[PDB]
RNA sequence: CCAGAUCUUAAAGAUCAAAAGGAGCAGGUAUCAAGCACACCUAUAACGGUAGCUCAUAACGCCUUGCUCAACCACACCCC
């Protein structure tokens, strides 16, 4: 009956929750390595508004925070 | 804030006959002194809807009613300062304050002019509901805050470059 | 007719009508109260309608 | 011709408005008369409660 | 006797939106489509700046646009004539009484 | 559903087709790597 | 809604019709959700003044694509 659906998901689940333990490392350089991808995309989008808008510097008192990497 | 005096005499005690003759035990037993809370706040509604409004038998009109939520509005406020902690009664305020906005959204389309008093008596403001409601996050937040000192700029050095013009075509025309 | 706003406003009046804006900033107004809808229906057609023949003709 | 017929069948309109309306107001009267009684006669037992 | 709008909208009525500019109406306007699957109509709703000589235009105000004959921007090419309803004050068409609702403020008699 | 939603979603459109190995064309001409045998 | 080109002709007709517009209709995708000055006001006569505009009725993207066919749109070795 319907728990022969609810099995497979239990399986699946814990087939993966045991998956992310052992993998777990690899999984955190790849999370913050696209992290450091965001942030600099992001910079870029910026960017690209200065230079869009003519200016050549980024305009006074601006250092462009990092969001994606806050942490504690 | 206002204040409903300490020996105020119930409202339902109020316009009975031969009251200040009574010795003042008995005033003291009747006074707001030894009074519930929810007295106090019949007296409120009473002064309120004196004060405000115009015909002070109609409920059902939507001012009065208007009036009412107010009153009780400002008593969870008060019931919100003392218990911080207090989900319950955060989500009656909050529905409330709401319910609130809605009849005056009514009275804005409807009659103008006591909707005008009624915001002008009880301190309410309108503030039209803004469209497009989205959850301003980080990073929105930030890249607009960029894009307007960009704004602020481009207008700036446009401003300095037409003055340079000016000044120059002007000190060739003058000699 | 494709090409005429057909607008409707609820509650605003108490009592219940029709609006015309023609080309000319003629505003016409019709009285609908007690009326049937079929009265309604016939009463526009006479005001601006076009006749039969019009019609016919195009 | 159309617009003045229209015109007409607006004020002949308005008249029955009217008189309708008129009407009412005699009914609100009455209305008032029967809630004024009820309304003094509860304004009666609750001064002699509290009293 | 010529003057004239090339644009079809030559006369609209639609609420006014937004007071954001001097002298200078936002009306969204709203005409009734035939969506051919379902064969029903719906209100599809347009936006208009109007141009304003008193500014007189509060929000939710119920507006009557008139076509302009030469277009004064991109994105004005109207003039309010009349207000049809004014917000929160309505006068009814036919008898010419103070209104809110269904309820008249100054009856006859 | 109802009205307003049939309208909103507009009518159901047919997604066209995922085209298989032969990429759309009838035929593919081809060259042999190697020769060999599957089980069913 | 028509500038212009051409044709006819005793000056006004006619055929194409650029630009510019807008009632409405118009490929997929929302895992593309915000775009980043995209507005107006002054008729002063190019300067000043406001702080706006678009967008969940799908803006801004990305992907695929001639077409609604007595025809229409687009290209003409590539760098629109
Ligand atoms: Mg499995
Ligand atoms: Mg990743
Ligand atoms: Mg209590
Ligand atoms: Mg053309
Ligand atoms: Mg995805
Ligand atoms: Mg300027």
């Amino acid at each position: 009956k319907n728990i022969l659906k609810i099995r497979r998901r239990k399986m699946n689940h814990h087939k993966y929750r045991k998956l992310v333990k052992r993998t777990r490392f690899l999984r955190r350089k790849v999370r913050e390595g696209r992290l450091r991808q965001k942030q600099v995309k992001f910079e870029r989008d910026l960017k690209r508004i200065w230079q869009k808008a003519g200016l050549k510097e980024a305009p006074a008192g601006w250092q462009t925070p990092k969001i994606y990497l806050k942490n504690q | 804030q206002d204040d409903p005096p300490p020996s105020m005499l119930l409202l339902d005690y109020q316009n009975v006959p031969g009251i200040h003759k009574v010795d003042d035990v008995v005033k003291r037993l009747l006074s707001l002194e030894m009074a519930n809370q929810k007295e106090k706040l019949k007296i409120k509604k009473m002064q309120l809807m004196n004060k405000v409004l115009e015909n002070p038998e109609d409920t059902s009109s939507l001012e009065a009613r208007i009036v009412a939520l107010t009153v009780k509005i400002r008593n969870y406020e008060e019931h919100m300062q003392k218990h911080r902690k207090d989900k319950a009664h955060k989500r009656f305020l909050l529905m409330s304050i709401d319910q609130r906005k809605k009849m005056l959204k009514n009275l804005r389309e409807t009659n103008y002019a006591v909707f005008e008093k009624i915001c002008k008596e009880l301190g309410i403001e309108y503030t039209f509901p803004p469209p497009y409601h989205r959850k301003a996050h980080r990073r929105w937040v930030t890249k607009k805050a960029l894009c307007t000192q960009v704004f602020r700029e481009v207008q700036k050095l446009k401003k300095q470059k037409r003055a340079l013009r000016a000044a120059a075509v002007a000190a060739h025309k003058q000699g | 007719n494709p090409w005429v706003q057909i607008t409707m406003f609820k509650n605003m009046t108490p009592s219940p009508f029709l609006r015309f804006y023609l080309d000319s900033g003629e505003q016409v107004l019709v009285d609908v109260e007690s009326k049937s809808n079929k009265e309604i229906v016939e009463h526009i057609r006479k005001i601006l309608g076009k006749n039969e023949e019009t019609l016919e003709k195009e | 011709e159309l617009m003045a017929w229209n015109q007409a069948e607006n004020q002949r309109l308005h008249e029955l408005r009217l008189a309708r309306l008129r009407q009412e107001a005699l009914e609100q009267e009455r209305r008032q008369a029967e809630e004024a009684v009820l309304q003094a006669r509860e304004a009666q037992a609750w001064a002699q409660l509290k009293e | 006797s010529i003057a004239r709008s090339s644009v079809h909208a030559k006369w609209v009525v639609g609420k006014v939106i937004g007071t954001a500019m001097q002298k200078t109406a936002k009306v969204r306007v709203t005409r009734l489509v035939l969506d051919p699957y379902l064969l029903k109509y719906f209100n599809k709703r347009k936006t208009y700046f109007a141009h304003d000589a008193l500014q007189q235009c509060t929000v939710g105000d119920i507006v009557l646009l008139k076509a302009l004959p030469v277009p004064r921007t991109k994105h004005v090419k109207h003039e309010l004539a009349e207000i049809i309803f004014k917000v929160g004050q309505v006068i009814d068409p036919v008898t010419g009484k103070p209104c809110a609702g269904t309820t008249y403020l100054e009856s006859p008699i | 559903a109802t009205l307003n939603q049939m309208h909103r979603l507009g009518p159901p459109k047919h997604p066209p087709g995922k085209m298989g190995p032969t990429a759309g064309r009838p035929q593919l001409k081809g060259v042999v790597l190697r020769t060999f045998i599957r089980k069913p």
